[PDB]
């Protein structure tokens, strides 16, 4: 049972609103001067900036589908449509993420000593792969969702439909695997490459500017908050989602009482709504903090 | 030293000039007449101006 | 597929001809590069003895895992604004002034002093149009001739304005901060202002330290973060 | 003084000079070509496009078969293309990368460069073991090389760096005839068709005309604001073309040793590089930092089309003898092949 | 000098192996490419396998196909051949050669100096008609070779080098592709030929020009060579 | 068999209007703005008024093939509506535009110049834009969708409700049809006449001296303005005839065989109006420099 149904669309709206001026005005800067940029680094902020704004642009959607109590008439092609490119986009932002993670790391850790290493996946080549795997890591949710009806009260529901794959047996089995699946590779083999990469480069950053200096200290103390920020951010966001349904869909085999099953479909339109915090902010962190960026719109 | 020095260019420097001068100069008008006399009469051979058939051009085929 | 034998053989040799040059290149690739404009006959020559241990000549030294290549313009009696192009993706320019080149007779003009002429050969490169990245660092040489001659002469001989008291701390200050004014680009790049000697090799280890400073600073502007 | 009166002298005669050249030209050379047409719009596109330079390129030479050229650029490497096929017939390591000038033998059998290091390299091609060796090293100069020529064989005219143009002999690497009349430094030269008279263009703004075998210098023309960067010949040898910095080309000729035809634009601010004509001397192909290479008409001072496929400067072009091609080089490390 | 010295022989029974061993002396080894050929007691040569520079494509011939192996040994600048089964026709000289390929190149220039095995007890043929000649000493005398296909390409050159062969010594090459001429070759000799049916005609007959001529063709990988042509001095 | 003919044109134009269109807008995005000029500037947004033009096709086709019922909500077929009668607006306009500019750019300013810049000429096409988006509001606003007589059918339709009055039902439709045609049609296609026309007597009369190589440059040229109004012609006129002819109907009062010729014909003109869009991309990159060179000469 919940009780906010109808403030589940306002702060949608306002996510919508945010995310796409707030990517917008990024998309517009990078494409007004990449030509006389040449950036190393610019293509993953570009892909950053198309993911997040398709991520968002889908969403008036689903909010007016939560406000008129589940009854969603779009169609059955845009149920489809919509659900694919909100799971493509997601993985494709934690992949860029994950992406301009290892190419800072390869660029500080070692300046000159393998920069040849640099030419393999700093280029567009890996823009191209990452993509390629964001889109048949989603493939399933288009090939497994098909808009319905069901509990015979005069209205439409887009959910996801196991009755073509799983036997009468397998309905859970074949849930809580895919559900695994996502889970995995979309969040901890991608964090535990930013983690290990970030550290690296924070113990050189640190190592480095150790010595006493009259302004080192200054630029030591930007440099670590910015990087702590970075990852406190994607934790922040990132995780509560991947919390919630792993353990509903473990803890079902455990068949937790009452509170806790109540409790977890009460909050999860919340641990959606907060996942895109990510894509609010990503526009400040990734490009005001960059000062060209800064001097580009001043 | 200096002056003795200075002396030296002065008068190779002005040498030169005489032979300059005792140069025979013809019209202008000939002369724009023959290069002009030579860019027509060569105007079939050059392949940059008029090109030719593209079994000719090694380049291109 | 229409070539016969000799042709595939040509192109054969085509490949590992490419090959074997893009591996040079390579090789070259990560090794740092340096230029040194002297601005005087006097100072230059020491650094590069202390540092080992026609036209261009290019010297070659090993510290600490990195390689360095230097070279030198020293003598070339020629426009430099013909050939200073070539040298644009160097890592970093070495400058030499010397201290006792002020109350000098310059032996061409006798009426400008040597360190003026030592300033506008530093304006020239410092604002230059192809140099705007990279950076500098300044080896101060002959202190050992400046503590002496301080004393006998102030530097109001060779300077109107005031340096203060004639001691050698706020002579040097003065000497120091007179050139690092200099630069009008004052976001984009840096100045290292050593003050060296002749002697206790630890001049080698400054251009360590420098050049360390200035490859990690431009990665770090080079991928986001700076 | 007697050194007063001297320049005295020298200014009469400089007045009398201009005299007889104002004396000679009856009508412009844009008065008489009113009569024909335009010559067209020509637009050629790029054929080959040939990529295995790592760095800038400062130089490009044909062979004397329309087949073969040889570039030279800033790492120290020096290849020898093969035009039709765009394979690499050998790579020669260099001993100095710093690099400025290629050459290429009218036999078939040498080629050189030297650049900042002040000394020439021969480099010999075809030897029983297999690899390219160094022959000679001309040493004698007191500056930089700007740009190196073959007569034959056994004769080179290098053209220096500090006022001079010499003469060598290869198998001695000593130096017969030095031309020394200029006051600031050289930066290109042309030789004749006739292989006995050759130009050269200084930084002072003047082109000087020379004499291989007696060594005195016959003509001098100015008329020009900055410095020349290149220089051809007709291929009627009876004039020849000079770029420069000031943005403009001038067309001169020998027999009147006047000015003719300037082909200036009042919207290009930038110098220019290098000068080329086609055969029978219609089209005079230049080179811009402007990223560009225009094509104006010999014969009047119209435009006509402009090739544009470069991101950085350009820096030497040339044609080819057989007149099927025209090849410009950038400090972008490529380098393409025009029809 | 460009001196190659081959190593090995001896008699071995049928079945068994041995090994060849070529040494190089200062020509740059790495860049070229290196052939085998062979020549039976009083016959024609032929082609017998071949390597590359860089150890890349290896070629055989149709013989040979199972039995015999190649290999090169980049440093310490020495070739091998390995024959495992050996059979009672290949009693031959094996005669080593040099090949370098680009534009305006010269293959098949240097021959080594031969060794002997004794063991114990489609493709182009090319004729070479006349089998000797009387030939005398002071006039002009030409010598006649065809092929099966025409050896003209779609890229403007053909392909037929004439050689040459004193009794008791290793070829030359004279003449490579028709109408040029090898380095340090007189200037008697002549290319002279068009699409299918070649000559080679000499000015003046010196006394050297005695001996065997062969002419090989190089478009189609299997290379033949023709049979022998004899200039006999009377 | 309409309902079975007429959705594989629909998808047929959809690709190859999607490729070529798309084709087009790419090769002019890829390029650098130095090399973009005013031509490029109108081009532009005809290239991206075609593709929007185009893009909302399958969602149209998949409602013919399922025999007229549409299953994609309220909102979806008014926002398609709205595109595709503003672009079909903003197309015309665009290619009027581009008429004017290039018979101003060959014998105007030796006349007059008296023009706003081509830096302003971006708030130009800006005014185009907001005018046309601000002309077919209408159809935005009356294209409710809804269930028809007691058929399962869903089609979305006009419903001039807004007026709400039954003697009044003829009026507003008549009306909205005649001012959609008039400023969409009469007026673009006489003012291209003339521009045209003035090229067609400038280049009769810059050129009335006999010259060895012109003549033939310049058939070449008089060829491409003549195909050009015809196609034109052939590509938009129709479409407005029958539309015409039919509202007309309310005055002479035809017979019912008549209207049944214009309702079997009207799909027909529509499917046909496309043609060209998906022309622009070819006829214009096979004649892109001929006309370069006529305008600097
Ligand atoms: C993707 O389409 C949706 C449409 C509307 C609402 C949704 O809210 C879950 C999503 N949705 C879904 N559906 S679900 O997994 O089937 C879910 C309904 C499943 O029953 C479930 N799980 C966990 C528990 C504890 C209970 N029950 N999964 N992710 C998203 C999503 C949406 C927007 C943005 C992001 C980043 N993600
Ligand atoms: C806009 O949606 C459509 C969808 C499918 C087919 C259509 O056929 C034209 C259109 N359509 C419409 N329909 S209509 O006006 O409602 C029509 C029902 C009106 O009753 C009418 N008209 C004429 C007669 C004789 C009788 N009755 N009007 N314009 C377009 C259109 C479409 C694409 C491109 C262009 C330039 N135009």
């Amino acid at each position: 049972w919940k009780s906010s149904g109808a403030l589940i669309p306002a702060i949608y709206m306002l996510v919508f609103l945010l995310g796409t001026t707030g990517n917008g005005l990024v998309l517009w800067t990078v494409f007004r001067s990449s030509r006389e940029k040449r950036r190393s680094a610019d293509i993953f902020i570009a892909s950053l900036a198309v993911a997040d704004l398709t991520f968002v642009v889908t969403l008036p959607l689903w909010a007016t589908y939560t406000y008129r109590d589940y009854d969603w008439p779009f169609g059955t092609f845009f149920c489809k449509l919509s659900s694919y490119l909100i799971f493509v986009n997601m993985y494709a932002s934690v992949f860029c993420l994950t992406g301009l993670s290892f190419d800072r790391y390869l660029a500080i850790v070692r300046p000159v000593a393998n920069a040849r290493l640099r030419l393999r996946v700093s280029g567009a080549v890996a823009t191209a792969v990452l993509w390629v795997l964001a889109a048949l890591l989603a493939m399933p949710v288009m090939v497994l969702r098909t808009t319905g009806d069901l509990e015979n009260t005069t209205k439409v529901q887009c959910y996801m439909d196991y009755s073509m794959v799983a036997t009468v047996s397998s309905e859970w089995a074949w849930e809580v695997g895919l559900g695994v699946s996502s889970t995995t590779v979309g969040f901890v083999v991608p964090f535990t490459i930013m983690l290990t990469c970030y550290f690296f480069i924070a113990q050189t950053i640190a190592g480095h500017f150790r010595k006493e200096r009259i302004e080192g200290l200054r630029k030591r103390r930007r440099l670590l908050s910015i990087i702590v920020v970075l990852v406190v951010t994607f934790a922040l966001c990132w995780m509560p989602y991947h919390l919630v349904k792993t353990l509903y869909m473990l803890g079902s085999l455990l068949h937790w009482p009452c509170d806790f099953d109540l409790f977890l479909m009460n909050i999860f339109p919340y641990c959606t709504c907060i996942s895109y915090v990510n894509s609010c902010l990503n526009p400040f962190l990734y490009a005001f903090f960059d000062p060209r960026f800064r001097q580009a719109c001043t | 030293s200096n002056n003795t020095a200075s002396i030296a260019q002065a008068r190779k420097l002005v040498e030169q000039l005489k032979m300059e001068a005792n140069i025979d100069r013809i019209k202008v008008s000939k002369a724009a007449a023959d290069l002009m006399a030579y860019c027509e009469a060569h105007a079939k051979e050059d392949p940059l101006l008029t090109p030719v058939p593209a079994s000719e051009n090694p380049f291109r085929e | 597929c229409t070539l016969s034998a000799e042709d595939k053989a040509a192109v054969e040799r085509s490949k590992m001809i490419d090959r074997n040059l893009r591996e040079d290149g390579e090789k070259a690739a990560r090794e740092v590069k340096l230029l040194l404009l002297g601005a005087g006959e006097s100072g230059k020559s020491t650094i590069v003895k202390q540092m080992k241990i026609t036209g261009i000549v290019e010297t070659h030294f090993t510290f600490k895992d990195l390689h360095f290549k230097m070279f030198d313009v020293g003598g070339q009696r020629s426009e430099r604004k013909k050939w200073i192009h070539c040298f644009e993706g160097v890592t970093a320019i070495i400058f030499c002034v010397a201290l006792s080149d002020y109350d000098l007779v310059l032996a061409e003009d006798e009426e400008m002093n040597r360190m003026h002429e030592s300033m506008k050969l530093f304006d020239s490169i410092c604002n230059n149009k192809w140099f705007t990245d990279t950076s500098i660092i300044l080896f101060l040489n002959k202190k050992d001739l400046f503590e002496e001659k301080i004393k006998k002469s102030p530097l109001t001989i060779c300077y109107p304005e005031y340096a203060g008291s004639n001691t050698y701390e706020e002579a040097a200050a003065y000497i120091q901060c007179q050139f690092e004014d200099l630069n009008k680009r004052k976001d984009t790049k840096e100045i290292y202002t050593h003050f060296t000697c002749a002697t206790d090799t630890k001049n080698v280890q400054f251009v360590f330290d420098a050049v360390t400073d200035v490859i990690i600073k431009n990665n770090l502007k080079d991928c986001g973060l700076f | 003084s007697e050194l007063d009166q001297l320049r005295q002298e020298a200014e009469q005669l400089k007045n009398q000079i201009r005299d007889a050249r104002k004396a000679c030209a009856d009508a412009t050379l844009s008065q008489i070509t009113n009569n024909i047409d335009p010559v067209g719009r020509i637009q050629m596109r790029t054929r080959r496009t040939l990529r295995g330079h790592l760095a800038k390129i400062y130089a490009m030479h044909w062979g004397t078969d329309s087949r073969l050229l040889v570039s030279a650029s800033q790492d120290g490497k020096l290849i020898i293309w093969d035009s039709y096929t765009t394979n690499k017939v050998h790579a020669i390591p260099l001993r100095s990368s710093w690099v400025m000038t290629c050459a290429y033998a009218p036999s078939g059998n040498y080629v050189a460069c030297g650049g900042l290091d002040n000394i020439c390299s021969i480099y010999n091609l075809k030897t029983r073991e297999g690899n390219v060796r160094v022959s000679r090293e001309l040493a004698g100069h007191t500056g930089y090389l700007s740009c190196c020529r073959f007569l034959d064989d056994n004769q080179i005219v290098t053209s220096s760096g500090d006022t001079t143009c010499a003469l060598w002999d290869i198998e001695t690497g000593q130096q017969t005839t030095t031309f020394t009349g200029h006051t600031g430094d050289v930066m290109s030269l042309s030789l004749a068709p006739d292989t006995r008279l050759f130009v050269s263009g200084a930084c002072d703004a003047s082109a000087k005309l020379w004499d291989v075998r007696e060594g005195m210098c016959r003509q001098t023309f100015t008329g020009h604001e900055s410095d020349i960067n290149a220089i051809c010949f007709f291929p009627n040898g009876n004039a020849f073309a000079t770029g420069s910095d000031d943005a403009t080309c001038r067309l001169f000729d020998l027999r009147a040793d006047q000015e003719l035809m300037t082909y200036s634009h009042d919207n290009i601010i930038c110098g220019i590089t290098s000068v080329s004509f086609s055969k029978s001397g219609r089209l005079l192909l230049a080179g811009y930092d402007d990223f560009n290479c225009n094509v104006w008409d010999a014969l009047k001072a119209d435009r006509a089309g402009v090739l544009a496929g470069h991101d950085n400067r350009v820096s030497c072009l040339g044609v080819t003898d057989d007149g099927m091609a025209v090849a410009t080089g950038s400090w972008d490390s490529f380098l393409k092949i025009w029809n | 000098d460009v001196q190659l010295v081959e190593s090995g022989g001896g008699l071995v029974q049928p079945g068994g192996s041995r090994k060849l061993s070529c040494s190089a002396s200062g020509f740059a080894f790495s860049s070229f490419g290196m052939h085998w050929v062979r020549q039976a007691p009083e016959k024609g040569l032929e082609w017998v396998a071949y390597i590359s520079s860089g150890s890349g494509t290896i070629y055989y011939a149709d013989t040979v196909k199972g039995r015999f192996t190649i290999s090169r040994d980049d440093p310490k600048n020495t070739l091998f051949l390995q024959m495992t089964s050996l059979r009672s026709e290949d009693t031959a000289m094996y005669y080593c050669v040099r090949s370098i390929y680009y534009y305006g190149s010269s293959p098949f220039d240097f021959w080594g100096q031969g060794t002997t095995l004794t063991v114990s007890s489609s493709d182009i043929v090319m004729t070479q008609a006349t089998s000797s000649v009387p030939v005398t000493p002071g006039e002009s005398v030409s010598i006649s070779c065809r092929s099966s296909k025409s050896l003209l390409h779609s890229n403007g050159n053909t392909y037929l080098y004439w050689f040459l062969q004193r009794p008791g010594q290793s070829p030359q090459l004279l003449i490579y592709r028709m109408s040029n001429l090898a380095s340090g070759v007189p200037d008697r000799f002549s290319g002279s030929g068009s699409g299918t049916a070649f000559t080679l005609t000499i000015s003046r007959l010196e006394a050297e020009d005695v001996g065997v001529y062969y002419c090989m063709q190089h478009l189609e990988y299997p290379l033949t060579f023709g049979a022998g042509t004899k200039l006999e001095l009377k």
